[PDB]
């Protein structure tokens, strides 16, 4: 529906050939390596060179307080909301140091904290841990990443 | 004959004959294309052929005007009932701006109409930067800082 | 006195080596009158319509197969453009075909010194074919290159 309602709105403002600019790769859960690595060669083989990758997929979490929180859980949410993004950059940044330029966003949150200050926020400690843990890993990987690929 | 600046009369014997030429081609196209959707045969829709017109410019932008309609008539969507195109002697008829042309901003200018913008220190540096910037964007700027001649 | 033909800017269909030069020849009466003007020559164009003849009606025949229609249909519409009528043999007012004698008197009208104000000028012997003189445009507006996609 979204595709459609997308492609509908590129041929109205004046667009040429919508459906070879939006194309979707549905089913694929977050949560599963494999399918991370499908989606990858999914794109490439429709795209080629990726440039932007945003990666925004992120699940409320367990939604109990720590002390009625199964540790299965705690790995859900850390494989859901931590994990998949430097899955997803690993996977990504060879291509993007390779042309010279690459863009990778990541949707934090601010009920996860900041730099010198954190923010409790209960019942969702999964949440702010993991969502800090991205904001992090950007802050510590853009060193590393650059000059050739920004994180933010 | 994208000649110009002369005066041409072999160049209007050949639009004639390529006009005439565009006309009667067109009509075969589209006819054989009915044919061929009569048939149920999946073929090509109808040739579509145009005419540009170049001698009747005096100016010297009239070549790079021409060269962008050409790619808009080739590339986009658009139809003209028309065969011949003629260029006005003198390109005063969409503003002027030389090359137009969409470098360096189209994204920004109309963003900030009907504003009235106040900033300090515009002498030069980041003030000039941002009051000019935002001139484009459509706003009234009031430049102020201490040098005139920076100023004006 | 030049004999052209009408159907130099009707949809005249499969005769691109007939219709083109025709209206070359067009053009090139109008740019004689102009320079043999200086010399003291008349120039003058005319334009027979379909003239009542065994080749015309081959000719129609001809057009109704290679378009795939019925025959007469030709006919229908060329006689369709006309707007006159003319008694016939039997003083009945009909759409026919413009005779050999009414160019034959356009003519010696055209050649004779009774029409010496004359130059460059057309006359129709059509019985009132009412076809579009010209399709022209100018391009007035430049072009919007920001939304046009050339991949592949």
């Amino acid at each position: 529906q979204m595709q459609a309602m997308i492609q509908s709105e590129l041929a109205e403002v004046g667009y040429t050939d919508v459906e070879d600019r939006v194309h979707i790769a549905p089913g694929c859960d977050v949560s599963s390596e494999a399918q991370l690595a499908d989606l990858v060669e999914r794109t490439l083989s429709a795209f080629g060179t990726v440039d932007y990758l945003i990666n925004n997929a992120g699940i409320a979490g367990v939604e109990e307080m720590v002390i009625d929180m199964p540790v299965e859980g705690w790995r859900h949410t850390l494989f859901a909301n931590l994990i998949s993004n430097y899955s997803l950059m690993r996977k990504l940044a060879p291509l993007m140091k390779k042309q010279g330029s690459g863009y990778i966003l990541n949707v934090s949150s601010y009920f996860g904290g900041e730099k010198d200050a954190a923010i409790p926020y209960p019942n969702r400690a999964d949440y702010a841990v993991s969502k800090a843990g991205q904001r992090a890993m950007a802050e510590v990987f853009a060193r590393f990443l650059g000059p050739e690929i920004q994180i933010n | 004959n994208g000649a110009d600046q002369n005066g041409n009369v072999y160049g209007r014997i050949q639009s004639a004959a390529i006009g005439q030429l565009i006309r009667v081609w067109r009509h075969e196209a589209e006819l054989d294309y009915q044919r061929a959707s009569a048939a149920g045969d999946h073929v090509l829709p109808p040739v579509w052929a145009n005419q540009i017109v170049r001698f009747a410019n005096r100016s010297l932008e009239g070549l790079e005007f021409a060269c962008a309609w050409t790619a808009q008539l080739l590339h986009s969507q658009r139809h003209i009932n028309e065969i011949t195109l003629n260029i006005p002697a003198n390109i005063s008829a969409t503003t002027g701006a030389r090359s137009a042309s969409v470098g360096w901003a189209e994204s920004l200018i109309g963003l900030h109409l009907g504003k009235v913008a106040l900033i300090t220190g515009g002498s030069a540096g980041i003030g000039g930067q941002i009051g000019r910037l935002l001139a484009l964007s459509g706003a009234r700027v009031m430049l102020a800082a201490r040098d005139r001649h920076k100023l004006e | 006195i030049n004999v052209s033909t009408i159907f130099s800017r009707a949809e005249y269909y499969g005769r691109i080596p007939y219709v083109t030069p025709k209206a070359a020849l067009n053009a090139l009466s109008q740019l004689a009158a102009r320079e043999l003007g200086a010399r003291g020559i008349r120039v003058n164009t005319i334009f027979p319509g379909p003239i009542e003849s065994d080749r015309i009606r081959t000719v129609f025949q001809r057009m109704d197969q290679l378009k795939g229609r019925p025959e007469g249909d030709t006919a229908h519409h060329f006689l369709n453009t006309m707007r006159l009528c003319r008694a016939n043999d039997q003083g009945a007012l009909e759409r026919r075909f413009p005779s050999v004698g009414d160019v034959a008197d356009a003519a010696v009208f055209l050649a004779s010194a009774e029409s010496a104000a004359l130059s460059g000028e057309t006359i129709e012997v059509t019985h009132g074919m009412e076809l579009p003189a010209c399709s022209e445009t100018s391009l007035l507006a430049r072009t919007d290159l920001r939304t046009i996609d050339a991949s592949g």
